RNA sequence: GUCUACGGCCAUACCUAGGCGAAAACACCAGUUCCCGUCCGAUCACUGCAGUUAAGCGUCUGAGGGCCUCGUUAGUACUAUGGUUGGAGACAACAUGGGAAUCCGGGGUGCUGUAGGC
RNA sequence: GAAUCUCGAGUAGAAUAAAAGGGUAAAAGUCCCCUUGAUUUUGAUUUUCAGUGUGAAUACAAACCAUGAAAGUGUG
RNA sequence: ACCUAUUCUCAAACUUUAAAUAUGUAAGACGCCCUUGUCGCUUAAUUGGACGUGGGCCAUCGAAUGAGAGUU
RNA sequence: UGAAAGUGAAUGCAGGUGGGAACGCCCUGGCGUGCACCAUCGACCGACCCGGAAGUUUGUCAAUGGAAGGGUUUGAGU
């Protein structure tokens, strides 16, 4: 037999169709560069302006 | 047969503004369609129309629900400000435009600081922003289906509006006195046009070749005893009152009166029990 | 009848169609253009046909529209020629008419008029923005050109 | 057989019978943030941006917002594990999830009638429940006498 | 591949609609198949018995199975479900016996099982017996050739008065 | 309430015939020097209000065509599951569930948002 | 119906390089006008997929341009 | 040759319509409400967008049922 | 790290953020605190694409040299 999908969904609910882990922080590289560039700045005054009000 | 019940059957119509011939959805779409990387933020259009007696300029805003008017100035509003004739021609489109670019800018807070040009000289110039400032406020011509060549009505209002103090980006490509050939505007034919220049030589050819066509075409300038050199003087101060005072002044007239009187003309939808009354009285005369 | 509704000559086309181009396709053009003041257009042909050797796309027949008083006077030289005398088949169930005259010296080629009717209004159907139908009621019949045709030149159909 | 892009999308990928023409134009009026959660019907008179036949009824989270698409996060079952697809789809082949702004609509509500509950200081349980059974009721027989019923005789009605 | 059957209505296929009430119809009782070659014998035995018996002007035969199924090119067969009307006979109500006895013999031309069955509907037309007599009665139905034109409440009225003048629009 | 501009949904809005429309508006309409474009200012472009509501436009009417909705069709066709059910088979019945479409009949013949004019 | 253009209707019944299917009516078809986004440089995605490669494709970002009055569109 | 209202009977690459069974997603604390901060992005605009701070709501915490679950 | 010539790893408590072992404090939580590990946003080093400030002497006008700074590219890095 050349082709069959017979025992193909078997062996992949045996391990299960397993998800993928949630993260809450995705890679904000691979999106929009121009959106990416200011989030940095955005970010940057941020991280400092809470460390000078600490 | 022609028009069969199949064809009225699969027969889709247009959207209705397309079947009415007033909406470019084409041109439409691509003026309102807003980078969604911008979210809600407004992408303002300068409608310009033209009936036969009058102009419309109108500011229009795009949502979901149905467009939303922010600013507007039709021509019967310059017999307020001294314009009472020729309401429908290039300079009364361009009246319009700086009318609907002062009220806009005045709305949103930019008058003060967004004055334009109080002297239209015709030079072709786009409103500059200021370095520590806010931006100019833009917005977009809408011409509709009038075709843009060059030195149109459409491009009149747009000169008016963005002297007003409004940034519309343009080129002065379609302006009156701009030559293809060598790509310069004529800076005098547009001030011409401006300030009502090309109707007041028509006038003084019209009493040069044929008085009578003149009686004929400018009726309403002889009657009232206005000559082709007060036409300068009288846009330029229209121009001047439209700048000290362009707020929009609402009609007193009673809205509520005038539907009690107009319901009386509005003819009624009739009953079912008349559809059955005239229904079975036509059969049995009919027999 | 309401003044709003009478016929006027809309346009009134000079045609002539010779079957080959060249100079005899040259200088019937500018017999036209004596006639009409008019430059006159060249008509490309539709189809390619080997029986009469015409290829697509090549110089065939030449036409021209005049409208206001030259084509009212032009027509009136023509009617003068045909003396006022059109059969009933000649007038278009849509209101139009037109005759052929063989030779141009009276007023050598043979030619089409073709007159088209209107009534003050069709601009709604000839115009862009918000076009429209000309309702029933204003279109015109061809027993109305026949009427309008004989009051106004005493003609016999 | 063939593997095109659009290989046997000729009913999914058709206008629907006399929807064809221009598209409307309130789909271009709307807004898509990040987190919206959307649904992909792919539009047949758009075919720039013109998402795999796939994910054709697909709803997916909104991830990136670009001028004219939006990037759309679907779970493909790829062998024996959900695996993150990001597709750039066109905004003509996207809505927005009813069933999010339902929700929305509904955590609202609820966020109501906490506080009114807290206010009135009351407990309301904001579970949904499933439908019960029916409770004990008496039917009346005044004037709905009961009609007693046979079975009809067979007959040969052509 | 062409059909061995070409005719499929024999008889005073121009008679009224009023002139033939009885309806009787041979009605497969089975799903299953039958050829066209099938379908012409029964037609010619059909045919050659009532024309011998009543005369050619006694009925109208019209058969109802048209062979569009290709079988896997060299000929057609009739793919036909269980209850699907295969053959039927409009007559007078005195040759009932005369068309029963004419499908009970060409039930042998075709296979598997067949019944015959007296329609209790006028005729080749949708009404039964008492609503076509009242309907015509009240006069909404006109005869047309081989049909009858029934008046609907819709359209417009004027053109139902003149086609139908004994209708009592109420 | 009517009209104009811009729309949203995109026939309840379309197609056809007939009858109305007071104000304003709109449209038809006069003209070709100017900007501009044509074989032809008819289209388009420009200047204007001398007339017309004839058409467009609005609206009313036709047991109009279409379209939209409700019921009928009909718990029908079809269908998931079940039997050591029936039958040589084709296929059918039953059990626990889901459940149409055409014909046909009734009703309906655009609703609404912003800025305004009357 | 005039010795090829004329006006009526005309939901696409035509065209769209090439098979077939889908899309297209103030166009995506037909004519005209100006052009070379059939460009340079990344990364990210889609499809076949092992989520390897090749091929084909999508959304952008940094430049450079075309075109348009403009919105905008254009990486064959 | 037609045209009109009808009539019998069909389609695996015809179709307006249109199931049953399958299929996608959601059903909250990475929540909601309010305040307020960074940016070179975006806007006519602290205007938004993204990420936050400081607070308040805070396990009937937002359907049923059952399981500990997941990754190298 | 790059093919090489060559250059060669702290703006910060060797940064932020999310979850987190163990501990502490409070009345089950809350509050701190956060090892290890992942998600992620940066900073630094080398290539790659720009940018050429010093400085070196030899051609000073130059020759050579590479600093600051920018890319949102890359590495089996810190």
């Amino acid at each position: 037999k050349n082709h069959t999908n017979h025992n193909q969904n078997k062996k992949a609910h045996r391990n299960g169709i397993k998800r993928p882990q949630k993260h809450r922080y995705d890679s904000l590289k691979y999106r929009d560069a121009k959106f990416r560039r200011n989030q940095k700045f955005a970010n940057r005054g941020t991280v400092e302006a809470i460390r000078q009000a600490k | 047969a022609v028009k069969s019940s199949p064809y009225f059957s699969r027969y889709q119509t247009k959207y209705r503004r397309r079947r009415e011939g007033k909406t470019d959805y084409y041109a439409r779409k691509r003026l309102i369609a807003q980078a969604k990387n911008k979210y809600n933020a407004p992408k303002y259009r300068l409608v310009v129309r033209f009936s036969n007696r009058f102009v419309t300029c109108q500011i229009v805003s795009s949502r979901v629900n149905g467009d939303y008017v922010l600013a507007h100035a039709h021509s019967s509003e310059l017999p307020r400000y001294g314009i009472k004739w020729g309401l429908a021609n290039w300079t009364a489109a361009y009246a319009t435009g700086l009318l609907v670019a002062r009220r806009a800018l005045a709305k949103v807070g930019l008058a003060d600081k967004y004055e334009g040009v109080t002297e239209p000289e015709g030079e072709f110039e786009l409103t500059e922003a200021i370095e520590d400032g806010p931006r100019p406020f833009k917005v977009f011509l809408d011409v509709g289906l009038k075709r843009t060549s060059t030195g149109s009505r459409v491009f009149g209002a747009m000169k008016g509006a963005s002297d007003g103090g409004l940034f519309i980006p343009h080129s002065p490509n379609r302006f009156p006195g701009f030559d293809i050939e060598t790509e310069e505007l004529d800076d005098e034919t547009l001030r011409k046009y401006i300030y009502g220049g090309h109707v007041a030589e028509y006038m003084e050819m019209l009493i040069d070749d044929d008085e009578e066509r003149y009686q004929k075409q400018f009726s309403g300038l002889i009657a009232d005893g206005i000559e082709s050199d007060q036409l300068e003087d009288i846009y330029a101060e229209a121009y001047a009152k439209i700048r000290e005072d362009p707020s929009f002044q609402k009609s007193g007239k009673d809205a509520a009166a005038f539907k009690a009187e107009s319901l009386k003309h509005t003819q009624r939808k009739l009953t079912a029990e008349e559809r059955k009354e005239r229904f079975n009285a036509k059969v049995i005369e009919a027999g | 009848q309401n003044p709003m509704k009478e016929l006027r000559i809309s346009k009134l086309v000079l045609n002539i169609s010779l079957g080959e181009s060249g100079d005899r396709l040259t200088r019937a053009a500018k017999v036209l253009e004596q006639l009409s003041g008019q430059t006159p257009v060249f008509s490309k042909a539709r189809y390619t046909i080997r029986r009469f050797g015409i290829r697509r796309n090549e110089k065939i027949a030449c036409h021209v529209t005049v409208r206001g008083p030259k084509a009212e006077e032009i027509l009136e030289r023509g009617l003068k020629v045909k003396e006022y005398e059109l059969k009933k088949r000649n007038f278009s169930a849509t209101g139009n008419f037109g005759f052929g005259i063989q030779e141009h010296i009276d007023l050598i080629y043979g030619m089409d008029f073709y007159v088209v009717m209107d009534r003050p209004g069709m601009r709604v159907a000839r115009r862009k923005a918000q076009r429209g139908r000309v309702g029933y009621t204003h279109k015109i019949n061809a027993e109305d050109t026949i009427n309008w045709f004989k009051q106004k030149y005493d003609a016999v159909v | 057989h063939s593997y095109g892009i659009r290989a046997r999308t000729r009913y999914t990928f058709q206008r629907g019978f006399r929807e064809h023409g221009q598209i409307r134009l309130s789909t271009y009026l709307k807004t898509y943030k990040v987190g919206d959660i959307v649904d992909i019907k792919v539009n047949g008179a758009v075919q720039k941006g013109m998402p795999h036949k796939y994910y054709h009824g697909k709803t997916g989270v909104v991830y990136n917002v670009t001028q004219s698409s939006v990037g759309v996060l679907i779970y493909k079952v790829v062998g024996n594990r959900y695996m993150e697809k990001r597709v750039n789809v066109r905004i003509e082949h996207v809505k927005h999830s009813k069933c999010r702004q339902d929700f929305l609509d509904r955590v609202k509500a609820n966020e109501a009638k906490r506080k009114e509950a807290k206010a009135q200081g009351k407990t309301v349980q904001l579970r949904r429940q499933p439908a019960p059974p029916a409770k004990a009721h008496f039917v009346s027989t005044e004037n709905n006498e009961p009609v007693t019923l046979h079975p009809v005789a067979y007959d040969t009605t052509i | 591949p062409d059909s061995k059957i070409r005719i499929f209505d024999l008889g005073r296929k121009r008679a009224g609609v009023d002139e033939f009430p009885l309806c009787i119809h041979l009605v497969s009782n089975e799903y299953e198949q039958i050829t066209s070659e099938a379908l012409e014998a029964a037609r010619i035995c059909a045919n050659k018995y009532l024309v011998k018996i009543g005369g050619k002007d006694s009925f109208h035969l019209r058969v109802r199975a048209h062979p569009f199924h290709v079988v896997r090119p060299n000929g057609l067969v009739a793919r036909v479900n269980i209850g699907q009307i295969l053959m039927s006979v409009r007559t007078k109500d005195s040759s009932r016996a005369t068309a029963i006895e004419a499908l009970r013999r060409c039930q042998y031309k075709f296979p598997g099982q067949q019944r015959i069955i007296v329609s209790k509907k006028w005729g080749f037309s949708q009404y039964a017996r008492d609503e076509y007599i009242e309907k015509r009665s009240r006069g909404e139905i006109i005869p047309d050739g081989c049909y009858a034109k029934f008046l609907n409440k819709r359209g417009s009225l004027q053109e139902k008065l003149d086609l139908f003048p004994e209708a009592s629009f109420n």
